[PDB]
């Protein structure tokens, strides 16, 4: 297990921080929110959804066609 | 005949997310299984204690059990005998064994009742649908004696009578015992029968709705508070030149 | 002497469009295979069809009627 | 300074409070907590139903019963720990797929004894599910462990001397509750393990890029991370036990096992349902039987194929389309599981079972040597 | 000394002495027509006895033997051609058939699709043996020992 | 009420962590009375009728 | 090189090879390792025996009959678990006279683990010796879980909780089973403990005199007096088993 | 919430539905003379007349 | 178990069925009796 002081080398690089007790904890939760969430969504739709889509077809014409082949034709 | 006919979906009163069993529709279910079913079906799981606090008063579930004559034994004798049930009996098993059942039913065995609604899909839709689904055999179906048509069951050939009609029983309360209605009260009986922790897990499941409603934003809020260090820091880097 | 709910609700449910249509195919199922003279189809299709759009309808409404 | 000294303190200190963790670790990260607290679930609530359950054959059945009706609070205790183990379920395969997607296999130690934690928890809930003996319970029992007669040469040996007879009996069932009750405490202990072959490196992030330069301590950010995630937990188990206990499970298990009449429709558990499928696909015995098992042991296989000079699939659009392709490929087979072996869905089930093997051996090793190309490196 | 212990607790796991102590089936052949599987029960799995017609002996008894998947002519697995006894365990997974049924108008197991015939040989499916044939003798007209 | 409520709350209450605990176990034993005592309001509400406490008056003895 | 670098192997290495150990701890030394043997021979036996049982009061009686007439060599692995049992408690209490004698107590930490091991294991062996449902397994668990009744304003309900009922009975016997199954692998997990904080200090030995001037390393000198001083529990263990098992047991 | 559960986990324990449901006992007096201690069954422990 | 013992099993099949035991249900849910086999216990005096 390693341990703080034994990590990595970093030089010149300020941070600030604010008291969790001086800022809120939800600041503009839906104002910044959901353009957030649009943004990433069409980031990852194209990867994310087409095999899914892939399958809702193949899923219903599975389906579709078993329940077709169990009812009787006309000799 | 490998098609199937699935139920279509009752509007039972505990249907819904929060909604109790109808303790008037279990008692008036209960007489159902009494006089009509009882004689076929066993119920190995359900003892009169059962009952108290659900359908019928402590008096009223030991005059219940009162009705009806049990084995008991063995006495100082070493011989088996008879007494009144009591509440700490269950229901009493109209066979010895499937094979006596079989025999007494056209080679067909009645299944035991106490978890029917839980051991087919469907549940009380089904047997709903079942008891009150009796039909005359479609064009070109012949099927053996000893055999009912009933398209929900699978096969449609099923080696149970119809074992409800308009007036098998009358009820305490004066309710009309139409098919319909009998098959109401019973089905519902029967789903108490196979889950009698129904209503009390509603209850349950709504303070546990609320709780998370109440938990789940605070925290939420604790975690963000926590984080709120770190998701506002800012950086800035300053190299030597 | 005693009218059960589900008689007054099945022939209700019997005038709607979808399954006048259900019915019609069933009879005609009737006559198709009693002309044969040794055949081994039935009507079994045709007449659980029927009574899927039948018993899909009596569930909606008869349940008010009971107790 | 105390929490640091105390030998005993200095290993929960050095493990959650002053342990260095990835500043921006996701939602992905939670699974690992959640699979411990499942684990103290099951132990929990398993435990409870042990004082209440007899692994006779004759009273197996009735025991279970006993418990949802006649014990106090019995049946709750006993929804828990069904719906528990499906969670257990949910909560694998996330974990697993977290560390597929964001590279986390390369981890060699950690992952693979990852592997062997997967397999000995679907050992413990195969057996957990035999023993309130219905019919699903004794068919389930009777297809699985006939497995091993596939095995050529000592097969039927094997499955004779694990069944304690000629079939599965009696003497089946109480030495599969005996090993579903010590099972756990094993797993408990390579979970240890686990943690401790991880903690050699820390955590992976999303990046898949080396977090050393910016770190935090597991406490107070991950503590109360977890401890949100472990309220999302119970609140996904408590909608299935107190509004849904009967959803995942199969009604045919609520009548007593019969070993004279197999049920037409079997079905098993949604969690081994992929799995059945790829087996079924072969209709040779052997094949089939060696295909289930290479369908989760390939994993073992995953460190090997590794061809990207990246970590993660972050950066990797082709791979990530793939990957998600593995999803829905592994969503199909769970479904064609589900489905009796009928036409379309054998063909289906064989199409399905070879994009399975072929996106893991041939497509996503070569995706990867594309992008390394693309990038020019 | 430490292969006595291992092999001591390997055997603890076989089978008890109880078990190992079954006893044979005393099968009432007047209840058994022609067309008809009866269904008994035998060391804990079923035991189907069968009697076949004329329509079937016949058919099984034409067979293209070298084609079978587990090559065995339908004369050399019964003594009498009346009577065809067989263990109700598919030799896949250990399912039980549904007797009558099936393509080949034998037995069908609706686990993953073994088909048999009348003879209890495999056709088709996963399954990779015929069905099993115990060891029997009729030791006269009305009753047969299975065993 | 001049000062701030959850100000005043601070001061009394949550400055010191042993207060800041009885004001909850306090405060979990007067929860559970009230909370029990509205949910189980509610779920009778939608039952009126279905509950046996309903009930329990027709069978008097 | 590797015994020392391995994330794993380096825990084994710092316990049982490379340990510091003093050149001079007697026989007396030896029952640690007898006890954490007689832990894992509890837990063998044990758990093959669990194969086998029932926990109905209605059959628990017949099931270990069974187990000792029909299961092949059940016999052997159930009076290796009781008299196991019984080599458990010599070993303890040779353990912890060591102890006292030599002061091995002034570890605080290790010596009250001790206590809290002997105080386990005796509950785990109490429920043990009710589960054949003898008469003394019977009137066993009356006597001893009546002296919660002991207790003033809550001992009945403390007994009858345990109970599950008025009396000792069906309930009761199921889950002293449940508790005896789990409560070995607690007493294996706290048992690590008890070594934890031990290596701490390394061990004492017989002259109460601090021994880093003169350290021997575990392997080979410890693994092979420990191995050898196994060879004499089994024999004791066996002398028991096969020539008198019934003479520690109650008719 | 963590009293709920740990309360539910406790009753558990306790004596179940069917434990709970202890019947009387019938004693035909007629079978007890005097100096005399029959002994019967009750709740499983004994009960002396 | 007197198999091997003190009796062939010849022996001990032939000790077996010098007395009746209780079997069953057959096909109508009776109860009979058979000559006892190698498989059945020594046979009770009283039921109880
Ligand atoms: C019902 C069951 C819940 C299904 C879970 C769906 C999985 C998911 O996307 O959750 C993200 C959620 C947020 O994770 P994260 O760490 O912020 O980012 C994860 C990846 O980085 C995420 O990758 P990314 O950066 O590309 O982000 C993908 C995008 C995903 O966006 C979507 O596709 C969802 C948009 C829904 C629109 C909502 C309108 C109403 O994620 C979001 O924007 C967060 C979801 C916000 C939900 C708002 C609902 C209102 O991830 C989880 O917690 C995993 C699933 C949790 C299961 C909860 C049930 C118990
Ligand atoms: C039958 C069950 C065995 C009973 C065990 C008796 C306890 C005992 O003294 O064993 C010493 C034996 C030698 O221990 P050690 O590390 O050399 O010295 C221990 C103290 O320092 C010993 O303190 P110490 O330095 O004052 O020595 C006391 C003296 C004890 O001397 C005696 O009192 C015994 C003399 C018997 C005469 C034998 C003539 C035949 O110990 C000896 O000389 C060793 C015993 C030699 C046995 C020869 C038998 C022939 O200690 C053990 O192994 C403990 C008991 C083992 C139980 C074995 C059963 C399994
Ligand atoms: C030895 C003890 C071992 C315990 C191990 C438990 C393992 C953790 C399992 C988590 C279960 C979630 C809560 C079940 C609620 C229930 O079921 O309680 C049902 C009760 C009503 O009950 P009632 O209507 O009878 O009225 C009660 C009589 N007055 O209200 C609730 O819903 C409360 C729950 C609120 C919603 C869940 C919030 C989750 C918080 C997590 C706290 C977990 C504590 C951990 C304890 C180890
Ligand atoms: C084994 C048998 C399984 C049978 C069950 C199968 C049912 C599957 C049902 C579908 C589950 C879908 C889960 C939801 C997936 C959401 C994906 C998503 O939110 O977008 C992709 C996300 C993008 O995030 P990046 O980290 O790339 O960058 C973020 C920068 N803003 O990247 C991610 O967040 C990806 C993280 C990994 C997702 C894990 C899903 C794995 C599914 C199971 C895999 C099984 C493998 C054996
Ligand atoms: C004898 C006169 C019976 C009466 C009275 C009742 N039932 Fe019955 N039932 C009977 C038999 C012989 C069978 C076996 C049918 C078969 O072919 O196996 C049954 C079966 C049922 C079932 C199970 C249906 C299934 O899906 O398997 C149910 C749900 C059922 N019976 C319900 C039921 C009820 C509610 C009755 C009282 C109103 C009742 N039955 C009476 C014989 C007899
Ligand atoms: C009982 C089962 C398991 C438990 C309790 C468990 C627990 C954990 C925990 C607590 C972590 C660290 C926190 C986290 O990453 O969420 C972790 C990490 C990890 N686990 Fe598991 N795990 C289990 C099974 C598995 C399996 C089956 C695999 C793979 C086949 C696996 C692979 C990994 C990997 C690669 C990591 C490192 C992830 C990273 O650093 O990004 N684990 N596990
Ligand atoms: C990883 C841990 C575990 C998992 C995943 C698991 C899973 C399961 C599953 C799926 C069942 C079937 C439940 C049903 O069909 O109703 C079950 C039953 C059971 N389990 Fe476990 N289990 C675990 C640990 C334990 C432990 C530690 C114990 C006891 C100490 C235990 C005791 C039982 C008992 C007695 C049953 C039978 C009662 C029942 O069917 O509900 N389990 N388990
Ligand atoms: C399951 C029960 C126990 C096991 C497996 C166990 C195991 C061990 C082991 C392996 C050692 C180091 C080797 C040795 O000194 O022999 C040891 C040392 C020690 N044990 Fe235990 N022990 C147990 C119970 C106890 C109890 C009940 C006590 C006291 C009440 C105790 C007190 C000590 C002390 C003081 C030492 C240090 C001895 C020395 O350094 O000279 N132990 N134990
Ligand atoms: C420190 C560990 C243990 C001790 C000291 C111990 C002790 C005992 C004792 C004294 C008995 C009474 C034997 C008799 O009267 O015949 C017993 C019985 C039993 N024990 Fe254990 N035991 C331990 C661990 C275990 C474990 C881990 C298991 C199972 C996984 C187990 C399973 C059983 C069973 C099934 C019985 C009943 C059979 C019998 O009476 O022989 N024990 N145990
Ligand atoms: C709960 C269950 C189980 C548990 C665990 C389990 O592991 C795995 C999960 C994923 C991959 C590999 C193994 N695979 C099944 O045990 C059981 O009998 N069935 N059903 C059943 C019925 C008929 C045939 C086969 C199975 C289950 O689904
Ligand atoms: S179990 Fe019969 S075909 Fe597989
Ligand atoms: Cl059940």
């Amino acid at each position: 297990g390693r341990q703080f002081g034994h990590l990595t080398r970093v030089r010149h690089v300020i941070t600030y921080s604010l008291s969790p007790f001086e800022q809120r904890a939800f600041p503009h939760y839906f104002s910044k929110g959901i353009p957030n969430v649009l943004r990433r969504t069409r980031a990852c739709i194209l990867r994310v959804a087409p095999p899914f889509v892939a399958f809702y077809l193949v899923y219903t014409w599975g389906t579709q066609e078993f329940e077709k082949s169990k009812r009787k034709n006309p000799a | 005949s490998d098609l199937e006919l699935h139920p279509p979906s009752y509007p039972w009163s505990h249907r819904g997310l929060l909604s109790s069993l109808d303790h008037t529709s279990i008692r008036r279910g209960f007489q159902v299984y009494k006089q009509v079913c009882s004689s076929c079906h066993s119920m190995d799981y359900v003892a009169y204690r059962h009952l108290v606090g659900v359908c019928y008063t402590e008096d009223e579930a030991k005059a219940l059990a009162e009705e009806v004559e049990v084995q008991d034994g063995p006495n100082e004798d070493g011989e088996m005998f008879m007494r009144p049930g009591k509440l700490s009996d269950y229901f009493p098993k109209p066979y010895p064994n499937p094979e006596a059942a079989r025999a007494a039913n056209n080679g067909a065995l009645p299944p035991d009742l106490s978890y029917i609604v839980r051991a087919r899909h469907g549940g009380e839709d089904y047997v709903f649908s079942l008891l009150t689904g009796y039909c005359e055999p479609p064009t070109g179906v012949s099927l053996r004696e000893g055999l009912y048509f009933n398209p929900y069951f699978p096969g449609q050939a099923i080696g149970m009578a119809p074992p409800i009609y308009n007036e098998v029983l009358e009820f305490d309360d004066g309710t009309p015992a139409t098919m319909s209605q009998v098959a109401k009260d019973v089905c519902t009986f029967l789903r108490w029968a196979a889950e009698p922790e129904h209503d009390h897990r509603k209850r349950m499941g709504l303070k546990m709705l609320l709780m998370m409603g109440l938990l789940l934003p605070l925290v939420y809020a604790m975690k963000r508070h926590k984080w709120s260090v770190l998701k506002s820091r800012k950086l800035a880097y300053r190299p030597p030149k | 002497e005693l009218v059960d709910p589900l008689t007054t609700v099945r022939e209700q449910c019997e005038q709607l469009e979808k399954c006048v249509k259900a019915r019609e195919r069933l009879e005609l199922c009737d006559e198709r295979v009693s002309s044969r003279s040794q055949t081994e189809e039935d009507c079994t299709e045709e007449l659980l069809d029927f009574l899927h759009a039948r018993d899909h309808c009596v569930a909606h409404k008869l349940f008010n009627s009971l107790k | 300074n105390i929490r640091k000294s105390h030998p005993l303190m200095k290993i929960v200190n050095n493990a959650f409070i002053d342990l260095p963790a990835p500043s921006n670790i996701s939602s992905w990260w939670n699974f690992g907590s959640l699979l411990g607290i499942c684990l103290i679930l099951q132990i929990l609530t398993g435990l409870f139903l042990a004082m209440h359950y007899t692994s006779d054959t004759t009273t197996a059945f009735s025991s279970v019963t006993h418990i949802c009706r006649d014990v106090n609070y019995g049946w709750i205790i006993r929804y828990m720990h069904a719906n528990g183990a499906s969670m257990f379920f949910i909560c694998l395969y996330m974990h697993v797929g977290r560390g597929l997607y964001y590279g986390s296999y390369t981890f060699l130690e950690t992952w693979n004894i990852g592997v062997i934690l997967l397999l000995t928890v679907m050992a413990t809930a195969f057996m957990g599910y035999v023993l309130p003996w219905g019919q699903m319970s004794f068919w389930g029992a009777t297809v699985i462990t006939n497995l091993l007669s596939a095995i050529p040469y000592i097969g039927t040996n094997l499955v004779e001397w694990i069944w304690g007879g000629f079939s599965v009996d009696k003497a089946t069932l109480t030495r599969f509750f005996a090993f579903h009750f010590i099972l756990p405490f094993i797993i408990m202990a390579i979970a240890m393990v686990h943690l401790l072959f991880l903690h050699e490196t820390g955590s992976n992030n999303p990046t898949g890029i080396s977090s050393d330069v910016d770190k935090i301590p597991f406490h107070p950010y991950y503590t109360i991370k977890d401890i949100l995630g472990a309220l999302l937990l119970i609140l996904a188990l408590m909608l299935l036990v107190l509004f849904a206990p009967d959803l995942l499970g199969d009604p045919d298990n609520y009548t007593p096992a019969n070993p004279l009449n197999t049920p037409p429709h079997i079905k098993p558990e949604w969690y081994f349902l992929f799995a059945y499928a790829i087996l079924r696909s072969i209709p040779n015995k052997l094949g089939g039987v060696l295909a289930l098992a290479f369908s989760i042991l390939i994993l073992a296989l995953i460190p090997l194929l590794h061809t990207s000079k990246q970590r993660s699939m972050m950066f990797r659009p082709l791979s990530q389309c793939l990957f998600w392709a593995l999803v829905a490929d592994l969503l199909t087979l769970t479904w064609i599981g589900g489905q009796p072996v009928e036409h379309p869905y054998i063909t289906i089930g064989q199409l399905a079972s070879v994009l399975y093997f072929l996106l893991i051996l041939v497509l996503m090793p070569t995706a990867g040597t594309i992008e390394n190309k693309l990038l020019k490196w | 000394a430490a292969k006595n212990v291992v092999s001591q607790f390997v055997s603890s796991m076989s089978a008890s002495a109880d078990v190992l102590a079954m006893s044979k089936i005393e099968i009432k052949l007047s209840d058994i027509p022609e067309g008809k599987n009866m269904a008994f029960k035998w060391r804990g799995k079923p035991l189907f006895v069968r009697h076949r017609t004329k329509k079937e002996i016949d058919q099984e008894a034409a067979v293209e033997v070298s084609q079978l998947r587990d090559p065995q002519h339908d004369l050399e697995r019964v003594k009498k051609p009346e009577w065809v006894i067989l263990i109700g365990v598919c030799t896949h997974l250990g399912c039980v058939p549904i007797a009558n049924a099936g393509d080949f108008g034998g037995y069908y197991c609706p686990c993953h699709g073994s088909h048999y015939d009348a003879s209890g040989r495999i056709r088709k499916g996963p399954a990779p043996l015929n069905l099993e044939v115990p060891s029997y003798e009729f030791t006269s007209d009305d009753m047969v020992i299975v065993g | 009420v001049a000062p701030t409520l959850t100000a005043r709350l601070y001061s009394l209450l949550f400055r010191r962590t042993s207060t800041f605990a009885l004001t909850i176990v306090v405060g979990a034993l007067f929860f559970e009375r009230a909370f029990d005592q509205g949910a189980d309001a509610i779920y009778e509400h939608i039952n009126e009728g279905k509950l046996w406490k309903h009930i329990k008056h027709k069978y008097e003895n």
